């Protein structure tokens, strides 16, 4: 009954890369969710203590978090903006995976994840 | 005619026959 | 909860098609009277449709993944079948099984 250690935000021998991308990712993307109103429940990793889930990280293998994506893009964590990309994808299905259909918080994680799909419709070439 | 309302009252129609 | 992997099909793959832009015509299963398909069922000899699929999921009535794809598999063809490759029914289709497959390949192991 204890929260593992958020995940990891930067990799001890990588160069931090800079590109049109990966800057858009950071830039327009993540902030453009990060104030949406519906970001709140995602801005953090789960905290399976305080919200009496002793399940969640037995069922979710992988968490992720707009906060850990934030701090991965600040970081020298990614090697291109797809990985970036997959992180956001994981962290909706995580929220997909965990809570009934219909629930509150699925239905706010697919409106984030509606708005998301649109800016990647604008990813720079 | 296949026909809907989708949400946000947007109309769709398919010609299948 | 569910096998991982039926779970995953309701909560992931069927919601994400179901909620999509094209969902709609697939939603319920063809109504060849109302809509005046006279040969549609000598044509389709298994329909399928999210509907029905979304309530054999619901309802826990599949064994495993593979009775489930294989639907989902089966209301694309038919939709080829039947309608001529260049209609907008069709290029719906074709997008909805490109995610479709893109959501399979993510299946986790059981
Ligand atoms: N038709």
């Amino acid at each position: 009954s204890t929260n593992p250690p958020p995940p990891e935000t930067s990799n001890p021998n990588k160069p931090k890369r800079q590109t049109n991308q990966l800057q858009y990712l950071l830039r327009v993307v993540l902030k453009t969710l990060w104030k949406h109103q519906f970001a709140w429940p995602f801005q953090q990793p789960v905290d399976a203590v305080k919200l009496n889930l002793p399940d969640y990280y037995k069922i979710i293998k992988t968490p992720m978090d707009m906060g850990t994506i934030k701090k991965r893009l600040e970081n020298n964590y990614y090697w291109n903006a797809q990985e970036c990309i997959q992180d956001f994808n994981t962290m909706f299905t995580n929220c997909y995976i965990y809570n009934k259909p219909g629930d509150d918080i699925v239905l706010m994680a697919e409106a984030l994840e509606k708005l998301f799909l649109q800016k990647i419709n604008e990813l720079p070439t | 005619w296949k026909k809907a309302i989708l949400p946000g009252k947007i109309l769709k129609t398919l010609h299948i026959c």
